């Protein structure tokens, strides 16, 4: 049962070495964790973005994509990396 | 882009 | 344990 | 998410829900421009799927949200479905989004960015607070 109201959390970037101790082979170098630090995205939360500050300016820098089925607040959530995936979303844009 | 005219409270 | 979000 | 607030009403401006015909929330998404929408590819969305834009609270009858039709649904070909990797779909609109205080859009990183373990980020939607 989502909330009605909009929620928010910030939460630190984990490099996927440190990841791997979590979730092994399953994270790929299109991926991006972050959490395992009290807060977790969870169901319904996919899709959404993950933003990071950058010069003054939020940047989309992941998408919510899969995690820890329970939604564990100690383990990281797993995003889909942008930065490896904009090259597509520039391609795509251009020629539609 | 990325300049929200409501500014978040974090 | 894993799973989509 | 587990362990996060409320936000404040329209701080998010690029934040979408995605809805499917019985107004049912099943996926966020981000605006980058007035036509396009960045979400996951597992989200599987269709074109008879809605984006909701300037919404905060999904029980008011009385918010200014703006429901988008989506014209074509543009999933990434390398997305591995067995192993969940390259999850990104863009989606463009029928009709452009009319932005405005509480409809805008994110930015998008160079493919050469870098983005430290450390930094404090920030993700926000309307999924479970509690599983």
């Amino acid at each position: 049962n989502t909330p009605d109201r909009l929620q928010q959390a910030s939460l630190p970037l984990l490099s996927n070495t440190n990841c791997k101790k979590y979730w092994g082979t399953k994270i790929k170098d299109a991926m991006i964790c972050a959490g395992a630090s009290g807060v977790s995205s969870c169901m319904g939360d996919s899709g959404g973005p993950l933003v990071c500050k950058k010069n003054g300016a939020w940047t989309l820098v992941g998408i919510v994509s899969w995690g820890s089925s329970t939604c564990s607040t100690s383990t990281p959530g797993v995003y889909a990396r942008v930065t490896a995936l904009v090259n597509w979303v520039q391609q795509t844009l251009a020629a539609n | 882009c990325g300049v929200p005219a409501i500014q978040p409270v974090l | 344990t894993p799973g989509v979000y | 998410i587990v362990n996060g607030e409320e936000a404040v009403p329209g701080s998010w401006p690029w934040q979408v829900s995605l809805q499917d015909k019985t107004g049912f929330h099943f996926c966020g998404g981000s605006l980058i421009n007035e036509n396009w929408v960045v979400t996951a590819a597992h989200c599987g969305v269709t074109t008879s799927d809605v984006v909701v834009a300037g919404e905060f609270d999904q029980g008011s009858s009385s918010e200014k949200i703006q429901k988008l039709k989506i014209a074509k649904v543009f999933k990434n070909s390398k997305y591995n479905s067995l192993t969940i990797n390259n999850d990104i779909t863009l989606l463009k609109l029928s009709t452009a989004a009319s932005f405005s205080q509480t409809v805008s859009a994110v930015c998008l990183p160079s493919a050469s960015d870098d983005f430290a373990a450390g930094t404090t980020c920030v993700t926000t939607g309307w999924g479970l607070t509690r599983y």
